[PDB]
């Protein structure tokens, strides 16, 4: 039953899972019920009320399958319904509709105006009703909001509400209880208690807190410095957010702490409690902040834009002094002082000096306005907590727009070298260039205005593209993976049924449970690492402090126990050696199931564990309690050795980090929980990592699509990202846009700088065009003449010797000069030169060289002896002399244009060896990015490290390395663009996409129809199970 | 280049024995890891225009299971490859009763040549390598994961457990690098045991096809 | 459109030569030498051909250009031949030869460059005008001269209603001859006189310029080709 | 159970060969020509009107030679006879334009080859003004 | 879609046409028989092109008739399942778009409509254009659509058409 | 017996168990739980899978066409 589209308007007071429908639209809207004894007088009465009043059934359906119109009400008896009737009641309040391919279901509630009211935390809608009730069941199971999962009014507040300055009086203090949905009723002990009672913001927030939840984040404006000096527990600036069972007792909300994460309040919630009690967390935030904001009030003004007279002077000064640094940048290129870089040209690198000054003075100009503006203001206070704008809007209204750039560069040149007829000709200064020196409150100059809109043009072009082309790879990835589903034996598979991947997310986790946390046990070097982890007996004192008397002397009465507890650090120190395979970049950061550091938190604050009295849990304990937690942890169920085998494969990270994490030297030093606390942490890690089970019957590939699909709007050497990239990824195209490759070098020229040249030019394809100056075609009627006088020195010599001279030689030459410069760049000699065009050319012709002492190097070129005795010579020099400057390499490998030299800053691209220390250590290595595809030649060539030397371009590794290869390949440049922006996408979803492209063997493209289910079990009734029960009438 | 032609044989010739190694063939552990500087020693000579040539190139190992299944590793020394040659050297194979023979061919190849290998009697089992190919060691590289052939023993224990068919599993190419390096055929079954950012490990069977 | 042919392109004869200028004729399939165009103008001999595009025969960057689309019209030396060359690609050839010559005349001289001249004595205005585009070609080419803007306003013309509805009134005009004539065309041959009131055709006039500008498409919707959508739109 | 996005139909239609628009236009002017004066015949049937109208309309090329340098032109190719009416009926704008419309194109067809027969297409259809 | 094919159809001709150049009666018949005509197997017979030949005349016994084997070649409109090809708009209505593909009329339902296109009855004439009015499919303009499916009924073949899928519209 | 499926029950088995029972309930099916004035469906349904008394069998269709019979009551549920 489609509904009419109608604007959609907010309403905080819904929950976000209701909905607000107009009395209209529900009237037209129906949904059939099983009229039941119990529910009998309830139909009655709706359908006497008829259509003329909402509250009314449009049609009613008997037994027999009849539908009788209520509009006319023939007859009283016809009125009358009979058990097991459907009826068409019209949609009333606690009805479930469900809207935007996953949809949400929302609770329907009646309001009077007409358009839809939905709690966002505009556009047209129409929302479907499920008319059959076992959807509509299934719907408010599955399909809800909180099982789906703040607004940018609300965030901006509650960072001003947890801000230690803020303090509420009683009065003030009901109101914001009243509206806390999850109140125990019994109001908290101010504060301040005298001289008169003043609750602060965050004793009203640690009520909005639900239940006890541990986590420790930072807010946006915390100095590094900070952490690290003797007030990091006391934050200086409450800049540090620390929560204690359930109560905020430091630090200032925002974004980064209660906005969606990896790590925040909301996240932490739905992990430890679940979907419902986290809507009440957002419903209460919303609500509480709402009314305390009409108290505080947020607001925007001129006064906001208008900052000290101080910082104006800095702002121009700067401004001043970048225009004036353009100028002499201008001046040194006009006077030929400027030099250009090996890596780039004159006029490309004056283009990149010019755009840096400008580009510095706009952040650095930028910066300033941001300390500029005060705690009071209100721009400092929306970028502070991170809502909504940004640093950048700050700078383009206070301190300096920027400047303007089109397709990348600087304003072109519209008319002849001017970019406006203003400008004079052949203008590169600040402003005829597009640089906008002016802010948004003074006002742009008039050709500024023009450079704006020129470069808004680009953004609103490229936006308007961008939705199209996103959009179609939203579609087209749901379509290829919309079959892919997880069956009941925990594997992935398709319609057809072929197995694409044998575990989901190569684990068999669901992607919603899992939490973001770095295992300790790889990191440390072997110092650090032993005496953190390897517990050690031998210090009575020691012991006595962590363990009671009696246990210490347990653990030194008997040396069995002695033997489990080195045991126990052999298999971490083994698990050591096996996360470096698996791990070579070495980042601690990993994706686990359950969170084991906040659980144990959650424990000590539960049964209220002090670290001053020794701890009375056996060590003993914790290495045989972990053993007996590993079995119980099972992803493949069964005893052959193929589901052993497996069952480690797929939890050897959980167990791993399960024992570094739970260890006896780490319970006794520091976590020091007791014996009751280890008992009930056992059994929280097996309840957590069960229900982290990917379940059967998940829409896998649909989920990854919706996961791939939803950053790929956040999208947008050269090397092509975004949507060009992310299309041609999934486009299996031969020939991409910027197909380049990175080169790796190893051993010695690895590190030095000029032995990694020779590299460079042995890998770039250079021509005789690119090495040659001039050439000319002279005419010398007998050998000994060479007309030219200036080569007359150095050809007699050479020619004295007679070779190839033992018959007549044509009188036609082909002098061709060497650049001087060029020749240096590419260490290249004559000999080599000489070499190449008579071998590569065979005996057709011969060559001469000159010496290489020589300032201008000569090389004649004549036909072969054997061939002069149509062309004859003439012609056939003009022909032949084309093709040595086009298709001539003298050295290098052809499909490579230029090859991009410089150290890597990054550490993904360094090299990652383990020192003998054992701390990871990132050295120094030259990498050089080429462009074009030469995978299979490059590797073959000397001094290149074939391991890490891998391309960007999956076609190629396919030829080169496989299909298998291309997996890895194809996942690296998918991650690579989705992480070029800073967003994040999790494995599972991507091994997905590359899994479901290569499980048949070869790169298949996605599917270009781009056109776009709960049937793998099957619900059997037994009469056993009936025999008992009593019918309701 | 003489000097350049010492390198490159010398990887052939240095992959060419890990290649019969990671297939599972007995190969002895100083031919393994020899290095460039010995393998001009035990030349003696520069290959080119010298004594050593691509003939005396040809290595012969046995399985490590049984020592009769022995391989053959012959080089054409020709700058293309013939019909002609193709057929002499299954016929000298013929003489020591071998079933199984690797040709390592230089760049070019007579596509008369190439049917050759498609019209060979079931028992006879050619692999053509190009020189390129074979200058580099694909097992190494980073980005290829660890590939295992599984045994029909394994095959069958292993679509039991799973219950899988061959169509179910994923598929893999025969003509792939990889499957080449291990001079796999239709019905085989490759492990791959990759470094799995999630679980570390994760197990995953590919049939050729 | 006065093409040169690029460089990348490799032969015998092809790379001797290199690069050379082909321009292809509004009637002529085939893409024919500029050079032999000028002989068939009347300028037989090639100092005049260098004459009207080289106007500066100091510099020689420009001369060594011109010399390789010399060599493909060197055979072509009589004015006869170069128009029989033209004709001999034309759209309908001539079943006879003297028919090629008087086709490609008239290609040349009404449906080639018809602003600088459309009667048959601006042999001399239409070469030097050919001239001129061959060598604003040797300028680009050398790179001494920057290539025209796309997006130039200069180089794009604005048509409104003014220009617009001139193009559409010469459609129906046209046509309105076509009804007078076949109209006339029956009567004729019978011998009697046609009364001219019955000839012209009010519908044609009325309802073609009504056509376009109600529905919004352009021309006739009755030619087998694509329309002209968008314009016209209401106010 | 046929489906032209994947090459299936009744295999009758195998040994036929497709036809443009624009080239059944005067396949059709001969049909009505002969009838119109050959012959004195009823008027011809409404069906044969209106696919002259849908013909004309859609028309993208003026006279045969056009017509027939562009069969020609795509004939070298491996294109199936299904695509080879169906592409230059639709005449796609660029090569992706044609794949997604042409679901059959992408098994044998690279984004850069066929872009260079669709731009050729472009060369050759007229028109208006 | 457009093809040229090869049809046999046996024709009945009355013993009146049995006088002098019978054969032409055939040939003049077999213009009215199989053309106008739309078979539901291969669809609508547009056009006839010339006539393969003609099969012996063989008498039904009893009822007198002699029937006629002939071979044709003719050009059908045969719209193949799931192909997309250009139409013509000729009406538009609440229930959707009424397009035209050539001799057939195809109908295009409002859910295989694209959700952002919303039907104004106030705009004159009618035309399916969304709320942003970057694309309005007014009668008579040329869209690109998709046949889901075909039917066919009464003699005719009546086709299901659909814009969902991409590139689908006024382009 | 001999059944290899996770002992847990997914959320997918749990809403149409429900959605099942609940529609089977308002079409006057009979209740194994007492009734203390719950008149809503889906909240007499509810009681029963956590009493463990819902009829239904859950038949698991294994990918390679085996099937394993899962009551709802032996199933571990989440509360």
């Amino acid at each position: 039953d489609f509904s009419a589209r109608t604007v959609i308007t907010p309403d905080p007071n819904l929950s976000i899972d209701q909905v607000g429908v107009p009395r209209s639209i529900a009237a037209n809207m129906t949904f059939a019920e099983i009229v039941t004894p119990f529910n009998i007088d309830r139909l009655q009465e709706l359908v006497r009320r008829g259509n003329s009043q909402y509250p009314g059934a449009k049609y009613i359906i008997r037994d027999n399958g009849d539908r009788i119109d209520l509009r006319f009400h023939p007859k009283p008896s016809d009125l009358h319904l009979q058990t097991g009737y459907k009826v068409e009641r019209h949609m009333c309040d606690g009805d479930i509709v469900i809207f935007n391919m996953s949809m949400m279901g929302h609770r329907v509630r009646i309001l009077p105006w007409s358009t839809f009211r939905l709690n966002l935390s505009g556009d047209e809608m129409n929302l479907h009703l499920p008319q059959s009730l076992e959807t509509r069941a299934e719907i408010q199971e599955l399909a809800m909001v909180p099982r789906m999962i703040i607004v940018q009014d609300t965030l901006t507040a509650v960072r001003k509400f947890t801000k230690r300055d803020v303090f509420l009086e009683r009065g003030e203090v009901m109101n914001l209880l009243m509206f806390l949905s999850t109140w125990d009723g019994k109001v908290p002990q101010p504060a301040i208690l005298k001289p008169r009672p003043l609750w602060t913001g965050k004793q009203i927030f640690s009520l909005i807190i639900p239940g006890h939840i541990n986590c420790i984040r930072t807010h946006s404006t915390h100095p590094d410095d900070e952490d690290s000096g003797p007030y990091k527990h006391i934050s200086p600036g409450d800049t540090k957010v620390v929560v204690e069972n359930g109560e905020l007792i430091m630090g200032i909300l925002c974004k980064k702490s209660l906005g969606t994460s990896a790590g925040s309040l909301v996240h932490i919630s739905y992990l430890e409690m679940g979907h419902d009690i986290t809507r009440l967390f957002y419903s209460n935030i919303q609500t509480v902040i709402n009314n305390w904001l009409l108290i505080e009030g947020h607001t925007i003004g001129i006064g906001d834009s208008i900052a000290d007279s101080k910082t104006y002077q800095d702002i121009q000064n700067t401004i001043k002094k970048a225009k004036q640094d353009v100028i002499e940048v201008i001046e040194k290129a006009h006077n030929n002082e400027l030099e250009p870089t090996p890596g780039n040209t004159l006029r490309q690198t004056f283009e990149n000096q010019v755009n840096r000054i400008l580009n510095d003075a706009r952040d650095k100009t930028g910066s300033s306005a941001q300390k500029s503006l005060s705690e009071y203001n209100n721009f400092k206070s929306m970028v502070v907590s991170g809502a909504k704008g940004s640093k950048i809007n700050i700078s383009q209204v206070i301190a300096v727009v920027g400047q303007q750039n089109v397709e990348g560069k600087r304003i072109p040149f519209g008319f002849k070298h001017r970019t406006l007829p203003h400008f004079i000709k052949d203008d590169y200064g600040p402003e005829s260039r597009g640089f906008v020196e002016n802010s948004y409150l003074a006002g742009l100059t008039p050709t500024e205005f023009f450079f704006h809109a020129m470069g808004g043009r680009e953004g609103l072009i490229d936006t308007a593209v961008k939705t199209a082309e996103t959009g179609y790879i939203q579609r087209r990835l749901i379509k290829s993976m919309e079959s892919v589903m997880v069956k009941y034996d925990a594997t992935v598979r398709n319609s057809i049924n072929q197995v694409v991947q044998l575990r989901y997310g190569e684990d068999g986790l669901a992607g919603e449970s899992v939490e973001f946390q770095n295992l300790a046990t790889l990191k440390p070097s072997n110092k650090a690492f032993e005496k953190k982890f390897r517990f050690d007996y031998t210090n009575e004192r020691a012991l006595r402090r962590t363990l009671q008397e009696d246990l210490v002397k347990d653990v030194l009465s008997n040396a069995h126990i002695q033997n489990e507890l080195e045991r126990e650090f052999e298999r971490m120190r083994e698990d050591r050696e096996v996360l470096r395979v698996i791990f070579p970049t070495g980042d601690s950061k990993v994706v686990l199931p359950c969170n084991l550091l906040r659980m144990i938190w959650n424990a000590q604050k539960i049964f209220h564990i002090n670290p001053r009295l020794p701890s009375d849990l056996h060590p003993i304990k914790v290495v045989e309690g972990v053993k007996e937690l590993s079995k119980k942890l099972v992803i493949v169920n069964g005893d052959d050795p193929l589901s052993r085998q497996a069952q480690e494969n797929a939890t050897l990270l959980f167990n791993i980090h399960l024992r570094s994490t739970l260890c006896s030297r780490r319970m006794a030093e520091e976590f020091r929980l007791s014996g009751e606390a280890f008992d009930w942490l056992l059994g929280e890690i097996e309840s957590k990592f069960n229900q982290a089970i990917a379940h059967p019957g998940e829409m896998v590939g649909a989920l990854a699509a919706q996961s791939l699909g939803e950053p790929a709007t956040q999208m947008t050497k050269n090397v092509t990202l975004g949507v060009p990239r992310l299309k041609e990824l999934i486009n299996i195209s031969k020939k991409p846009k910027t197909p380049s490759l990175t080169v790796f070098l190893l051993g010695q020229s690895a590190r030095d700088a000029e032995r990694a040249k020779d590299i460079l030019c042995r890998l770039e394809h250079t021509t005789l065009r690119k090495v040659t100056a001039n050439t000319a075609i002279y005419y010398d009627p007998n050998p000994q003449s060479t007309v030219v006088a200036e080569d007359q020195e150095w050809v007699n010599v050479y020619y004295e010797m007679p070779d190839f001279d033992v018959a007549r030689i044509s009188p036609w030459l082909l002098r061709v000069e060497l650049d001087r410069k060029h020749m240096t760049d590419r260490k290249l000699t004559m000999e080599q030169i000489a070499e190449k065009i008579n071998a590569g050319f065979g005996d057709d012709l011969n060559c001469i060289f000159n010496d290489d002492n020589a300032e201008k190097l000569v090389l004649r070129i004549r036909i072969m002896n054997s061939d002069e005795n149509k062309m004859d010579d003439d012609v056939f020099l003009r022909c032949i002399e084309s093709n040595m400057l086009t298709d001539m390499t003298l050295q290098g490998i052809e499909q490579i244009s230029k090859v991009y030299m410089h150290l890597p800053q990054t550490d993904n691209k360094k090299k990652i060896i383990i020192t003998e220390d054992g701390e990871f250590k990132a050295l120094q290595e030259w990498i050089l990015e080429t462009d074009g595809v030469s995978l299979m030649r490059v590797l073959s060539e000397k001094d290149v490290d074939p391991v890490r030397t891998t391309s960007n371009d999956i076609v190629e590794i396919f030829t080169v390395l496989g299909i298998e290869a291309v997996r890895k390949a194809l996942e690296r440049e998918l991650y690579h663009v989705i992480s070029f922006d800073g967003s994040y996408v999790n494995y599972r979803h991507l091994a997905l996409l590359c899994d479901t492209m290569t499980c048949r063997g070869h790169l298949m493209a996605i599917t270009r129809h781009g056109v776009n289910g709960t049937g793998c079990f099957d619900l059997l009734l037994d009469a056993e199970k009936c025999k008992y029960g009593m019918e309701i009438p | 280049d003489d000097e350049e032609e010492t390198y490159r044989l010398w990887k052939i010739r240095k992959t060419i024995m890990q290649l019969c190694h990671d297939r599972g063939y007995l190969v002895t552990q100083d031919e393994l890891d020899q290095t460039l500087e010995e393998f001009k020693a035990q030349f003696g000579d520069k290959p080119s225009e010298g004594r050593p040539r691509r003939t005396d190139l040809t290595v012969l190992v046995a399985h490590n299971d049984d020592p009769t299944d022995q391989m053959f590793v012959f080089f054409p020394e020709e700058p293309k490859v013939g019909i002609k040659t193709i057929k002499v050297y299954c016929q000298r194979m013929q003489e020591e009763n071998i079933t199984r023979a690797l040709i390592v061919v230089q760049q070019g190849m007579t596509p008369s040549a190439k049917q050759s290998l498609v019209d060979m009697a079931p028992k006879y089992i050619l692999e053509q390598f190009l020189q390129q190919e074979l200058l580099i060691n694909i097992t190494e590289h980073e980005l290829v994961p660890e590939h295992v052939v599984m045994t029909k023993e394994e095959v069958t224990e292993l679509l039991a457990r799973y219950k899988l068919r061959e169509n179910q599993l994923p598929r893999i190419q025969a003509g792939d690098p990889v499957a080449r390096y291990f001079g796999i055929k239709r019905g085989q079954v490759v492990k791959i045991i990759r470094p799995s950012e999630t679980a570390g490990r994760y197990i995953t069977y590919r049939l050729v096809q | 459109w006065v093409s040169m042919l690029a460089r990348g392109g490799q032969g015998a004869k092809k790379s001797a030569i290199g690069q050379r200028i082909v321009a292809t004729l509004p009637y002529i399939k085939q893409e024919v030498p500029i050079i032999i165009v000028f002989r068939a103008l009347g300028f037989v001999s090639d100092r005049d051909i260098l004459e009207h595009i080289i106007y500066d025969f100091e510099d020689p960057e420009m001369m060594e250009m011109v010399k390789p689309s010399l060599d493909e019209a060197f055979v072509i030396q009589e004015q006869n031949v170069a128009l029989n060359f033209i004709g001999s690609r034309g759209a309908k050839p001539g079943v006879t030869k003297e028919k090629r010559i008087k086709y490609a005349k008239e290609v040349l001289q009404k449906e080639m460059l018809p602003h600088v001249g459309v009667s048959d004595f601006c042999e001399t205005k239409k070469a030097y005008f050919l001239g001129y585009m061959v060598h604003r070609l040797l300028l680009a080419a050398l790179g001494r001269r920057e290539l025209d803007d796309r997006d130039h306003y200069g180089n794009k013309r604005l048509d409104l209603a003014g220009p617009l509805l001139a193009f559409l009134f010469r459609g129906m005009f046209k046509n309105l001859l076509k009804e007078v004539r076949i109209y006339a065309q029956k009567f004729i041959d019978r011998g009697k006189d046609f009364n001219l009131e019955l000839a012209i055709k009010t519908r044609i006039i009325s309802d073609g310029l009504k056509y376009s500008l109600a529905t919004g498409n352009w021309g006739d919707q009755k030619k087998a080709h694509q329309a002209r959508a968008g314009v016209s739109q209401v106010l | 159970e046929e489906d032209a996005s994947q090459l299936i139909f009744p295999k009758e239609f195998e040994t036929a060969e497709t036809l443009l628009n624009s080239e059944v236009h005067m396949l059709l002017e001969h049909r009505k020509q002969q009838n119109e004066s050959a012959e004195d015949e009823q008027e011809l049937s409404e069906v044969f009107m209106k696919t002259l109208n849908y013909t004309a309309r859609f028309s993208r090329f003026k006279n045969r030679e056009t017509i027939a340098s562009v069969r020609s032109l795509l004939l070298q190719k491996k294109l199936h006879k299904f695509e080879l009416a169906c592409l230059a009926n639709l005449c796609p704008e660029t090569a992706e334009e044609s794949k997604a419309l042409i679901p059959s194109l992408e098994g044998r067809f690279e984004d850069e080859e066929l872009q260079q027969i669709l731009d050729d297409i472009q060369t050759k259809r007229s028109f208006q003004y | 879609m457009f093809y040229h094919i090869s049809l046999e159809h046996e024709i009945l001709l009355h013993p009146r046409y049995f006088g002098p150049n019978l054969l032409n009666t055939v040939k003049q018949k077999l213009f009215t028989e199989v053309e106008g005509t739309c078979t539901g197997k291969y669809g609508f017979v547009i056009a006839v092109t010339t006539i393969d030949n003609i099969g012996a005349g063989v008498i039904q016994p009893g009822r007198g008739f002699v029937l006629y084997p002939v071979k044709y070649k003719a050009i059908v409109f045969r719209p193949f399942k799931g192909e997309v090809v250009d139409a013509v708009v000729t009406q538009v209505n609440k229930v959707g778009l009424f397009t035209e593909i050539g001799p057939m009329s195809c109908f295009i339902s409002r859910h295989s409509i694209p959700s952002e296109m919303e039907f104004d009855p106030n705009s004159n004439p009618p035309c399916y254009k969304t709320m942003d009015e970057d694309i309005v499919i007014q009668q008579d303009d040329e869209i690109r659509l998709k046949i889901v499916g075909t039917r066919v009924d009464k003699n005719d073949i009546f086709a299901i058409g659909s814009l969902m899928d991409d590139y689908l519209g006024l382009v | 017996q001999k059944r290899i499926t996770t002992p847990y029950m997914t959320k997918y088995e749990r809403a149409r168990v429900l959605g099942t029972r609940a529609l089977q309930i308002a079409m006057c099916a009979p209740v194994m739980v007492e009734l203390e004035g719950e008149t809503d469906p889906l909240l007499i349904a509810m009681k029963e899978l956590k009493a463990r008394k819902i009829p239904i069998i859950i038949r698991r269709y294994l990918p390679d066409g085996s099937y394993e019979d899962w009551g709802v009551d032996e199933l571990i549920i989440s509360d």
